[PDB]
C-alpha cells in the first residue's frame, strides 16, 4: 500500500499571496500524480495530472511539479474562490487533504453562557450553551467548570465555517445534563482560552 | 459536456442494503471504466473499485472485498454501487467517477454530484426548541434539539432578521439524533421594543415550530 | 424490531399433495433501491442444521428440486412444495434478512401423512453384565409405526407398571415415514429378581387387539 | 469446499461464560460476514450477531444484553463467540453460519453447531450394555446408560451397517443421568455369521466404547 502524506492540514494565507501545498508518497511514483479542488457540499474537481498538466479549464495561477516521492501544488497568487480543501491521488489512494484558509489579524471572542430554559427543565434535562462569537484564528479551547469541578464528555462544540466577510468563526458548546444533576449544583462556568485572549476568560451563572 | 447523474439520498438501517446508481451521458459508456469513490462526512476521498463497461469484470479495494458490488447496465448508459451488510463507518457520499481517458485513466476528470447514504437506527422524529434568552449589543438564540434526518432550517422573524445570525452545524449525540443551536447579536435597546422568533422547520416529520425569545 | 410470524405451526400432509407454508412480516422486506425481498426460507431436517432453501424470496439454491417455489413480496411471502415427499419432512423457517436485528419466525413442522402401519413389538430382558451392578433395565421395542399415538404399558407378574418406564420416539423415517418407539423399565437388582413375569403391552391403530412380549426370567 | 467446524458439545458451569469456536477453511475468511444463531433443542431459531473478520466489526442482538462477545484469531479463520454469566437458559446448540454473499441473501452455510450444557453437574462417561436378539427378521441393539452430558453419537460396525438402524433420543432419566438406545433389524439367519458391534462415542468424558453384540 502506498500512503500519501499532505502538508499543512491547514494552510492560513491572504488573497493575492502564493500558496505552496505538498503531497508525499511512500514509494516512487514517477509523476502519477493528480490534485484536486473541493468546496464544502461540492464534488471534487480536477485541477493536475501528471503532477504538472492543468487539466481542462483550470486558470493559469494552479500549477505543479515534482517526481518520484515529493510533490507539489502552487497558486502563485491566491483569490477568494481558491480557498478551499485540496486532495493528491495516486492510483487508488487519495492524501488526507490539505484546507486552505484566509488569514487575517487576530480577533478575540465575545464569549456568552446561556442557562438551561425553563419548558426544558420541567422535562427532566438540562443544557448550558456557551457561544465563543466572531473570533480568530480558528483554535480554541472550551473547559465547562460546576463548582469548580471540571467536566468531561458532557459537552459537545461545534464551529461553523469561516465566515464570508471579516474571514472570522463562531463555536457553540452545549454541555448537557439531567435536571436532577443540574439542581444538586450552582456554579456553571465556561472557561475559554484563545490567542486574542491575554488571559484566560471565564463566564459564569448561578442558580443551578 | 460529460454528465454524471446519480440517484439520491438514502437512509438505511445497520443490517441493510443500499443501492446508487450513475447515469452517463456525452459520451460513450463502454469506452471508459467506472470508478467509485465515497467520502465519510469530515474526511478525505476513499477509492472503492472500478468496473469494466464493456466487460462487466470488477475490482474493488480490498477494505470492501466481500461487501460491494458493481455493476452497468449498458443500454441506458448506467453503473451501479451496492453495498450490502451496511455499518456506521458507511455513513458517506458516493460518487462515481471517470478518467480523462485511456493514456491518463486514473485522473478522474469527470465526478457526478454525490449520493449521500446514511445509516441509522434512529426512527424519524422532529426537534424540540427551546430559547435562548438574552442577557450594547444583546446575543440570543434557539436549542434545537433531538430530531432525525438532519435537514433543519432556521429563520428570524420569518426572514425579516437575518444580520448577525449564526446558525451552527448540527451535532450528532449519542442517541442517534442531531441537535444544533441558532445565536443572532441585536442591540439591547432592541430587546426592549422589538421581538424576535426563531422559525424551525423540520420537512422530514413536518415540524415547523415558531418559538419568542425575550429577556428573562 | 420486525417479527416473523409462520402460522399454523404443523402440518400433517400425504406424499403427492401441495403443500402452502405462510410467512408475514411486520414491516417490508422489500429493498426499494434495488427491489430483492430480503428474505429467506431454510429446511432443517432431523439432526441437521438449517439448510438455504429459497433467497431472494423467489430464487431457489443449488440443487433444491423443481417442487419448491417460493413468492410474495413486502410482508407477505409464502413456500409452496408442488407433490411433497417423504424426504421433505422438516421444519421450514422463514427468516427477516433487511435490517438488524435478523429474526426468524417461529418454523412450521411439515409431517408426512401415511397409511396405516402396525409396530413390529419386541423385548429385550437386562444383560447378565448390567445386573452386576445393581440395576436392571427391561427394553420394549415398538418399530415403524403409524400414526405416532401408541399406548405402551408395563406389566410385572400381571401387575401394571406407573412412573418407571421412559419413552423416547424417533422422528419418523425419511424413506417410509414411519416411527419407532422404545420404552424402558428401570428397576432394582433386588426387586427384579422377585418376580419372573415380564411384559409389553402395545395398543396402536394399526392392531385388531393389542399385542403383548414377554418373558420368563429374574 | 466452505466448511464450518464446531466443536460437538460443552459443558459450563453458572459462573464462567461460554466459550465457542469455529474453525473455518475453504474460502477467504475476511470476505465474508459470520453470524452465531442461537436453538434450544426442539425450538425456533434466534440470531445472536454477527462479525466481519476483517476488522473484527461487531453487530449483537439486543435481547442478549450485551452478556454476548464476537471474535476471530484471522491467522487460523477461527471464528469465537463468548457468554458471560451464563444460566440454564444459555444451554442450547450455537451454529455458526456465514453469509451467502454480498449480493445475496440469506446465510449459506452452516456448522453442525455445538450442543452447550450450562450446569454445575460433572461429567460421566456411559455404560454400554446389549440389548441380544431373541427365523426371518431379528432385532439387536444397545443401551447406552448412564451419561452426562449430552451427546454420544452411535455407529454400528465402524459406519458399515446403516441399514434398519434406529439410534432413539436420549432421555433423562430421574438420577440426572441421560440414557439412550440404538438399535437394528438384521436377518436372524445372519445371527449365527456376522458379528455386530456397537461404536459409542461420548466426546465430553473422551470416552469410546465397542461392545460385540451376541444372542
Ligand atoms: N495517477
Ligand atoms: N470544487
Ligand atoms: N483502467
Ligand atoms: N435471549
Ligand atoms: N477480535
Ligand atoms: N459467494
Ligand atoms: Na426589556
Amino acid at each position: 500500500e502506498i500512503v500519501l502524506t499532505q502538508s499543512p492540514a491547514t494552510l492560513s494565507l491572504s488573497p493575492g499571496e502564493r500558496a505552496t501545498l505538498s503531497c508525499r508518497a511512500s514509494q516512487s511514483v514517477s509523476s502519477y500524480l493528480a490534485w484536486y479542488q473541493q468546496k464544502p457540499g461540492q464534488a471534487p474537481r480536477l485541477l493536475i495530472y501528471d503532477a504538472s498538466n492543468r487539466a481542462t479549464g483550470i486558470p493559469a495561477r494552479f500549477s505543479g511539479s515534482g517526481s518520484g516521492t515529493d510533490f507539489t501544488l502552487t497558486i502563485s497568487s491566491l483569490e477568494p474562490e481558491d480557498f478551499a480543501v485540496y486532495y493528491c491521488q495516486q492510483y487508488e489512494f487519495f492524501g488526507q487533504g490539505t484546507k486552505l484558509e484566509i488569514k487575517r489579524t487576530v480577533a478575540a471572542p465575545s464569549v456568552f453562557i446561556f442557562p438551561p430554559s425553563d419548558e426544558q427543565l420541567k422535562s427532566g434535562t438540562a443544557s448550558v450553551v456557551c457561544l465563543l462569537n466572531n473570533f480568530y484564528p480558528r483554535e480554541a479551547k472550551v473547559q465547562w467548570k460546576v463548582d469548580n469541578a471540571l467536566q468531561s464528555g458532557n459537552s459537545q462544540e461545534s464551529v461553523t465555517e469561516q465566515d464570508s466577510k471579516d474571514s472570522t468563526y463562531s463555536l457553540s458548546s452545549t454541555l448537557t445534563l439531567s435536571k436532577a444533576d443540574y439542581e444538586k449544583h450552582k456554579v456553571y462556568a465556561c472557561e475559554v482560552t484563545h490567542q486574542g485572549l491575554s488571559s484566560p476568560v471565564t463566564k459564569s451563572f448561578n442558580r443551578g | 459536456q460529460v454528465q454524471l447523474v446519480q440517484s439520491g439520498a438514502e437512509v438505511k438501517k445497520p443490517g441493510a442494503s443500499v443501492k446508487v446508481s450513475c447515469k452517463a451521458s456525452g459520451y460513450t459508456f463502454t469506452g471508459y471504466y467506472m470508478h467509485w469513490v465515497r467520502q465519510a462526512p469530515g474526511q478525505g476521498l476513499e477509492w472503492m473499485g472500478w468496473i469494466n463497461p464493456n466487460s462487466g469484470g470488477t475490482n474493488y479495494a480490498q477494505k470492501f472485498q466481500g461487501r460491494v458490488t458493481m455493476t452497468r447496465d449498458t443500454s441506458i448508459s448506467t453503473a451501479y454501487m451496492e453495498l450490502s451488510r451496511l455499518r456506521s463507518d458507511d455513513t458517506a457520499v458516493y460518487y462515481c467517477a471517470r478518467g480523462k481517458n485511456s493514456d491518463y485513466n486514473w485522473d478522474f476528470q469527470h465526478w457526478g454530484q454525490g449520493t449521500l447514504v446514511t445509516v441509522s437506527s434512529a426512527s424519524t422524529k422532529g426537534p424540540s426548541v427551546f430559547p435562548l434568552a438574552p442577557s450594547g449589543t444583546a446575543a440570543l438564540g434557539c436549542l434545537v434539539k433531538d430530531y432525525f434526518p438532519e435537514p433543519v432550517t432556521v429563520s428570524w422573524n420569518s426572514g425579516a432578521l437575518t444580520s448577525g445570525v449564526h446558525t451552527f452545524p448540527a451535532v450528532l449525540q449519542s442517541s442517534g439524533l442531531y441537535s444544533l443551536s441558532s445565536v443572532v447579536t441585536v442591540p439591547s435597546s432592541s430587546l426592549g421594543t422589538q421581538t424576535y422568533i426563531c422559525n424551525v422547520n423540520h420537512k422530514p416529520s413536518n415540524t415547523k415550530v415558531d418559538k419568542r425569545v425575550e429577556p428573562k
